[PDB]
């Protein structure tokens, strides 16, 4: 209430925060007028930092997969340093038989 | 317009999947004329969606602008009225666009949808001219993908999801109402005189529930409590519209200027005049009260009221 | 005895795919379909998939959708009637009521 901002900030907020009751009683409520591209982008912030309740109460409250999820966007998601270490760039390391740049971006076509 | 409508087949009726919240969830729909015969529309809803005759029709009136009720209220309304319509064979009558009491029965039904089995069959009446998305529904006989997102700036609104069949009628115009009370009362009208499995000879019994309303919600009240067949209603006490209106005119049988309520033409307004028009049969209003009174159940009072 | 049981179960389907290729004729006949094969060197309706049309194809995708469903509502239904559930509602219950 005090930080003097928008829904999007606040549920920005909650999502740093983890806490997503707080979203649940007081952001997601009647007439909070979320401009347009704004629930997509917290779609895709809580689908980078694994927040799998975020991701539940957005697809609850009106985003639909179909449309937010295109070609650019899961290459970003495939791309992402945050959330839990993995072992996919050891796998395109030895697809491509080594010789890889570092900083490289991941195409769809390496991850097929 | 001057009532200046071209007479024009049907181009939109089949399936609509609602993307959006938690779930799939289809509805069948139709788009059909503001003035249609009652037997073409039991027609299509029996021999054509699959339904059986009901053996209860509850009808659900209400305000069209959005409210909220408090809580442990819509708790032991909503979970009444789902109990009372699943039990048995049940149309739950409504007006179909997500606004007002139509809200409050849609989370009601998301409630019991992830508790229980079965389905309920809610069945909303809803005009063509106030849907947000005309388009992706002009689809023909095909399943056609629809969008429960609602934009802010929009003026219209949006059909409801957790509703298995719509009925859509269009006068013409877009964006006002007004082309679905005749066709839901025709409609219930005709309903109610259809014969039951048993060999008596009564009717399916029909009712109204009432939530919140307006000026108008009296007068569709009158007008059920004066059909040729009396048709009892059940109103609730926390609303604090014309429904608790009329719960305030229930006790006091037989204090005229506390009519100064403000909430519609604050003085000099003729709704007592409809108000002492009702209240003379009450006979068939049932209010509900949250432990003030007896029956704390709604589907114990939907019951108790019919017969 | 288990193990070996489970094994064979496994191995039947390798046992059967095996045979849905080898020639028709026996081994002392097989040069017979040798030849063949040469012939057909210059020039699966059934046995392993089952195509469908669309709206068969929907028909089951809707069943698998209501089947997902219900394991999943049987398997919440479950796990909330257990013994050890129960016990631990019933004693949080208790507390905050004794406080209240």
């Amino acid at each position: 209430k005090g930080a003097n901002a928008s829904a999007p900030d606040q549920l920005s907020l909650a999502l740093a925060w983890n806490r997503v009751d707080i979203a649940r009683s007081q952001i997601f409520i009647y007439g909070q007028q979320w401009p347009v591209g704004s629930l997509e982008q917290a779609m895709l912030d809580a689908l980078v930092l694994d927040r799998v309740d975020f991701v539940k109460l957005l697809i609850e409250n009106g985003v639909s997969m179909h449309r937010f999820l295109t070609i650019s966007r899961l290459e970003e998601l495939y791309n992402t340093r945050h959330g839990p270490s993995n072992t996919l760039y050891h796998l395109v390391r030895d697809v491509k038989k080594g010789n890889l740049p570092p900083d490289y971006r991941i195409s769809l076509i390496d991850i097929g | 317009i001057s009532k200046h409508t071209q007479l024009s087949p049907t181009d939109a009726f089949g399936t609509i999947e609602f993307q959006g919240g938690g779930h799939s969830n289809k509805a069948m729909y139709v788009r059909v004329s503001f003035d249609t015969k009652p037997d073409l529309l039991l027609h299509l809803m029996t021999k054509e969606w699959q339904l059986e005759l009901p053996k209860l029709l509850i009808s659900v009136h209400g305000g069209l602008q959005n409210f909220e009720l408090q809580p442990k209220l819509k708790q032991v309304f909503g979970k009444g009225l789902i109990k009372a319509a699943m039990t048995t064979g049940a149309w739950i009558f409504t007006g179909g666009v997500n606004t007002g009491v139509i809200r409050h029965v849609g989370d009601a039904l998301k409630d019991h949808a992830s508790k229980s089995r079965g389905k309920i069959c809610t069945i909303g009446i809803a005009p063509w001219g106030i849907v947000e998305n005309q388009e992706d529904l002009i689809g023909r006989d095909v399943v056609r993908p629809y969008q429960t997102m609602s934009n802010p700036m929009s003026k219209l609104t949006v059909l409801n999801s957790m509703h298995s069949h719509f009925i859509l009628a269009d006068n013409g115009t877009t964006g006002k109402y007004g082309a679905e009370v005749k066709l839901r009362r025709q409609l219930e009208k005709h309903i109610s005189l259809q014969k039951i499995n048993t060999r008596i000879g009564q009717g399916v019994p029909v009712v109204a529930l009432i939530v919140e309303g307006g000026p108008n919600v009296i007068s569709i009240v009158l007008e059920y409590l004066r059909d040729t067949p009396p048709v009892p209603v059940v109103v609730c006490d926390g609303s604090g519209r014309a429904s608790d209106i009329l719960a305030f005119g229930h006790k006091y049988s037989e204090v005229t200027i506390q009519k100064t309520f403000t909430y519609t033409r604050t003085q000099a307004q003729h709704l007592f005049i409809i108000l002492m028009e009702c209240m003379k049969k009450k006979e068939l209003i049932t209010v509900f009260r949250m432990g003030s009174e007896g029956h704390q159940d709604i589907d114990l009072a939907i019951l108790t009221a019919l017969l | 005895k288990s193990i070996s049981n489970q094994v064979w179960k496994f191995q039947r389907y390798q046992l059967i795919m095996t045979f849905h290729e080898r020639p028709v004729l026996p081994p002392p006949l097989i040069i017979f379909s040798h030849m063949t094969m040469i012939f057909q060197h210059v020039c699966r309706d059934y046995g392993l998939k089952l195509f469908i049309t669309d709206d068969e194809l929907k028909k089951v995708h809707d069943f698998e959708e209501q089947c997902i469903e219900e394991y999943f509502r049987e398997k919440d239904d479950r796990f909330n009637s257990s013994n050890d559930e129960r016990i631990r509602v019933t004693s949080e219950r208790v507390e905050n009521m004794s406080m209240r």
